[PDB]
């Protein structure tokens, strides 16, 4: 059993909720994955398509690019001496997805809570999960501060852009926890 | 960024936010460089209220002018039909009809017990269909205010966590209540409570009842409450039927020499206290105590 | 060693050090033990004066005036089935001195703060230790709610109160310090 | 929501899980509710049969015993001033229920892992939640000591005890949860 | 008291317990108070293994010897069925056939790194149908000892919490380690151990490649590890096809002037170290570093 | 490497730790190299107990044979005293004379009520001026152990933190105490103990004093306590003067039509229940109820 | 006011009541200043001698050589992007320090343990500041394993080299509490 896979496991299952009561929620709105978009924000920010890999599969190591984004930061996850270069630089590439997602997150739920009813909002256990498995990623994590707006966004725009996010992240969320079963395996 | 509308953008005239009773003019607009692939008299740039048809023109440009909105939110979806594939979603207007909001016509301020948090309620009147953001604003005799405001769209009521200690038992504190929208800010009348009106004594905790060490029919009452009570009244009336309650005890914790029927057949006991007989709030009779 | 006699031993130390802190600070103000009176507020209130007795010393019982004030409530400090009602009295009515006299602290403390100068304000060590010997007296502790004022009361009043409690309330700490010894000993 | 009752909710399903893994495992045991006799290790010590009923449903007060084992413990559940005394005894008898069956069921678990192969054994996570519930039920809660022996005994005996005891306790999970609900409401 | 038989009590000759090979004499008894509520004779008091019928006595005496029974446990229910009614059990018996258990032939204690727990690994030898407990027992030069038991049935190895201090670098210490179950006793042999045997080095966790501050073949390579190392090995194999690595280096952390090919293509490097030339296992190989 | 020694080093023969009686060899030998700076016969060598002059050797090889050593540790410092410069300390030894570890004569364990963690006491005997080791082992009728190490050198008990729950009431538990020092072991004699003996039930918690509901004489005793009592004591004596308690009362945890006085004086009131009449401890009186 | 100068702070105070303890105890062997010679175990391993100084003091950067032992380890006591190299291998080089006095003095505490007498043993109290203050310096901190011997060592030996350490690692607190102090300040 590995604690962080038990993380990445509890992340896929609440992303699979809350994507299910977004599609419920907004029966207007369209989320079903056939007509939404696939766009992700983390599209050159981040190594962790070509980082994230099994040691089999890697091998040229010429398309990882001069060590990209290679902060390579220590954590509880892994041990220092434990695995090598190839997976640490994917333990750093899935912190970064995470709290590139996690900023954007809560900047949507802030702007969805003015809404004079509460057709949706983000599920708050989805945001903890994603907080303990970084906690747990690198020592160095930063808690996002509580974010809010002094005016009332347009909401039709966030609700759209949620449907996006929501799906990309849901194939992140697998692609995180097919590394965390190698981890253990 | 993620940008939600990738083939045109709608506007709305004068805003999302509308007064009850305005005319919006949503106009569907598309970028040149998008449209459809293929020219051809027969795709439509359509509106859909609620997927509903509202309007239809073949040229980028879009105008409409909807009119008697009801209050709440209505989705206006702007999608492009081509010749066959199917429509295409582009971009859309969500717009939230509201009015001005409810003053709050009463407020009051209540502190349970001599240790207490103040809390104030308000009656909120007609739900703006808006976000609504309400103050509570609390000033003593000198000019120094707590601010607190109760984001929540509805609010029950909004608890100070400080302790008001009075620097005299009669002193003047005001409070008011200020609601924001959108639309329009409506302020409660200040409203000025002395000390004495705030604070509402605690039900008296403790009970015993002692039939004065014997088994004459006088019995004795042991209770205990908040120290400053100068007040007090006990309900002597037949458990069987309601009878009267002395308006009045003398200030003891522990009655003496009250007057209770000979027969020992279970009586329902409740007690309370007032803090002060000029100004004072009555507190909750205690849990009856059976016989 | 007795858990509950430390907190005591601590208490009293640390009345000790305000004590000292207040005579200095109050330069004019009369704070020496020959010139300030001796008033206790838990006069008639509770039964410590009399219940907290070593069990040799109280025999005749009948001083102990029909059980005043007998909550024995259960505590953390004593064992429910391992002391007699003499000592189980005694500790309800210290958790109960210890209450009376925070909550007025607290209420001078918040009236000290408002002083354009910060001549005296009370130990916030002291108040701390106070509510942690409560919390073993007791299981059923009330922590006191932030006490202010929207108004300024007259300081000179203030501060010759403060010295009458603080003297009073140091006897108080070496009463509960010889009850903690009798019931480690 | 109230979380005693939250406790009670997973106390249920708990037993539930354990109920069904139980039948699965003992297949030539009979494990099936027509076979297994109803019989109730609490039937004369406590008064939770009486005791815990809505309001409404006890009226005469005769049939509550003379204040039968009337301990009328405090806790977290309820307040000390919030429930009638009909609901205060109801809470202490369900403690003392929860304390009779966990004192046996880690007997049976102790003599269950001498067993040279791992047929069944208890579930650790149902033992836990027992004593989270007792916890918030009474601030005096006993932990039951680790229990173990120095001889293996018949194994089948107490495969057939296990059966009656989970069948019954399911009975009396379900009694807590219908009282927990009626508190919250 | 909850019972698990109330119609009848059945007993095993002579325990539940058997070596292989035994006969167990399984005697079904009923109650002369319970029974089958019509005497006739068509009822019967039948026995079953894994639910297959053994025995059947029409007396409330039900005798039976079992023999050749393999290893594992077999439950014998004795179940009594009446003339109308479906057959009701009325109580059974486990039993667990096993054999004396087996030594660890061979016992070894190793401590990763000079701050290590040591931990001893052993050869269970054939499994016994029976519940296993084992003792590993610790002992310095004198009579002094550790003990910790693995109540586990199946255990990979026990570990030792307490770190071995060496008095002197050449002590004695003897470990020992014991198999107990209801049939029988074994003993490992006590193996003698010196702390040097005992202790292994831990793999250098640093590792750096210099070329000499140059554009020079010659490398000089600066890695970190125990500070109590005597000796060292390191891999100047070219990474292509692995040749020689040279068998001992200098006691110097930071290797020195090495023979590097001249070309800048990867090469793979490994690095060990020995506590103890005479009496010290090996460390293993350090991560490879590429070029 | 701090070194202690570097002047000299200090030997003793046979060892640090010897029996009451025997005589050490200690003999101070200083290296080559170290020494006083200047030669000349008036620099020596002095070995010192407690700072007390035993020997002086102008030569570097000091000899000295200790004798008669009391028990406990004697300090033998050997300093350098050149010709003007001060005594410098070179090296010393410490020697822990002791005699062979008492056996423990008695062995009793004690279970506090029905759930309770077994405690076993014993008798060290005389102190053996040496660290001392006592193991506690626990074995049921067929051998499995519970293994525990008192390291303390002073053991009031050791405590096995598994209950014990017995398979049957009448069954055979055996335990056993060994103590082990450098000189020499003793173990105790095996005690075997049935679970009811260990067993002790606790003092009954509860206690309430009813005058049959009535101011008759007549009194009823409403106490409770552990479940499987199948006997119990109360004390009726009156409390000026006591007289006799009854031997045994019947198995109610509350008493009813108990003989008590007539007057209404305050009595106290003590109750002690019997797990088991043949083979249980009693249990010590509750907490005496006044009146 | 600076945490780690607390701990610091605390550490220097703890080593000098231990100091003063030894002294008293060992009356024979000798433990003043002048009669033990100044010897360090962290001669050559660490760079706190030169890595910890003040920015002026230090200007040609020559002496730090070739930034031996630069392992720069991460840790609380700083921030990662605060301060120059120089107090970041300075902090590194402190917690070393601490690591190779730990694990000694545990394992003369535990030789200590073995006498029959109790003449002298560690503070637990200062192992434990030197545990704590590790902690901040380096996230990846390792306690040390619980050490113990099967055999008795001499007891003369251990009292002298204790001595030797006590006063030697009493110079190192001190370096360590004026690094903290320019570091607040
Ligand atoms: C809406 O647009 C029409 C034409 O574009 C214009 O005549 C009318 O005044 C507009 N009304 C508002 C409220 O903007
Ligand atoms: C307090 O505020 C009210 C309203 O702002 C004002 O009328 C009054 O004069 C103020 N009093 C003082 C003393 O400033
Ligand atoms: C409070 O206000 C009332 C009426 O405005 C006045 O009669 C009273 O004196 C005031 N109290 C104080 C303390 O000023
Ligand atoms: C089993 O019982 C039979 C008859 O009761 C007897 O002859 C035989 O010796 C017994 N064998 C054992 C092993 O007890
Ligand atoms: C140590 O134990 C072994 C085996 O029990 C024994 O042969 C030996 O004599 C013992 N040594 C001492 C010094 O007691
Ligand atoms: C350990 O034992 C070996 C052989 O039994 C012996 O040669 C060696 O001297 C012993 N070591 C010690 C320290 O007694
Ligand atoms: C001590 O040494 C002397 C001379 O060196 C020798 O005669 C004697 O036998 C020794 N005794 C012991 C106990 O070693
Ligand atoms: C149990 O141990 C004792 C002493 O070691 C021995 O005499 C006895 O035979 C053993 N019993 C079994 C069944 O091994
Ligand atoms: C325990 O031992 C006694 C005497 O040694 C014996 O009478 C008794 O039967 C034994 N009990 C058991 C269960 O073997």
């Amino acid at each position: 059993m590995f604690p962080c896979l038990h993380h990445s496991q509890n992340l896929l299952r609440a992303v699979s909720n809350m994507l299910q009561k977004a599609r419920q929620t907004l029966e207007f709105y369209p989320c079903t994955s056939e007509e939404i978009d696939h766009e992700d924000i983390t599209k050159d920010k981040t190594s962790t398509v070509e980082a994230c890999l099994p040691l089999e599969l890697t091998k040229n190591e010429s398309c990882l690019n001069s060590r990209e984004t290679s902060f390579i930061t220590n954590g509880s996850c892994l041990a220092s001496r434990k695995t090598s270069f190839m997976m640490a630089l994917c333990l750093s590439s899935i912190y970064e997805d995470l709290k590139m997602y996690q900023v954007e997150f809560k900047t949507m739920n802030a702007k969805l809570l003015m809404d004079p009813k509460r057709q949706i909002f983000l599920d708050q256990n989805m945001l903890a999960v994603i907080d303990e498995l970084m906690q747990a990623l690198n020592f160095n994590s930063e808690t996002v501060p509580q974010k809010s707006s002094l005016e009332e966004p347009d909401f039709y725009k966030t609700k759209i852009k949620l449907c996006i996010l929501l799906h990309a992240f849901r194939i992140r969320a697998v692609t995180i926890d097919r590394v965390m079963s190698y981890l253990n395996a | 960024k993620i940008d939600a509308c990738k083939r045109g953008d709608v506007t709305v005239k004068p805003s999302h936010v509308i007064l009850l009773g305005s005319t919006v003019n949503i106009t569907c607009s598309l970028k040149p460089r998008q449209g459809c692939f293929h020219y051809s008299r027969r795709n439509k740039l359509i509106l859909y209220k609620f997927d509903r048809r509202i309007n239809f023109h073949h040229g980028h440009s879009l105008n409409s002018q909807v009119t008697g909105l009801p209050l709440g939110t209505t989705l206006f979806v702007c999608k492009l039909a081509c010749i066959n594939s199917d429509e295409i979603q582009i971009c859309g207007a969500e717009i939230f009809v509201g009015v001005a909001p409810e003053q709050p016509q009463n407020l009051s301020c209540i502190q349970k017990g001599e240790q207490g948090t103040v809390a104030c309620t308000w009656e909120r009147g007609r739900d703006t269909h808006l976000y609504t953001e309400y103050t509570l604003q609390l000033s003593g005799p000198k000019n120094l205010t707590w601010q607190k405001q109760c984001k929540d769209i509805y609010c029950d009521y909004l608890d100070f966590g400080i302790n008001l200690t009075p620097e005299s038992p009669e002193s003047n504190f005001t409070a008011k209540v200020t609601a924001v929208n959108s639309l329009g800010s409506s302020s409660s009348l200040p409203s000025t409570f002395t000390f004495l009106d705030i604070v509402r004594p605690l039900p008296p905790w403790d009970i015993r009842i002692k039939f004065q060490k014997a088994s004459v029919s006088r019995c004795t009452l042991y209770w205990r409450d908040e120290g400053l009570v100068l007040l007090n009244r006990l309900r002597y009336r037949p458990s069987n039927s309601r009878l009267w309650n002395m308006v009045n005890v003398t200030k003891a914790k522990g009655r003496h020499d009250l007057l209770d029927l000979k027969p020992f057949t279970e009586y329902e006991f409740q007690i309370s206290s007032k803090l002060h007989l000029y100004k004072g709030s009555w507190s909750d009779w205690s849990e009856s105590l059976r016989a």
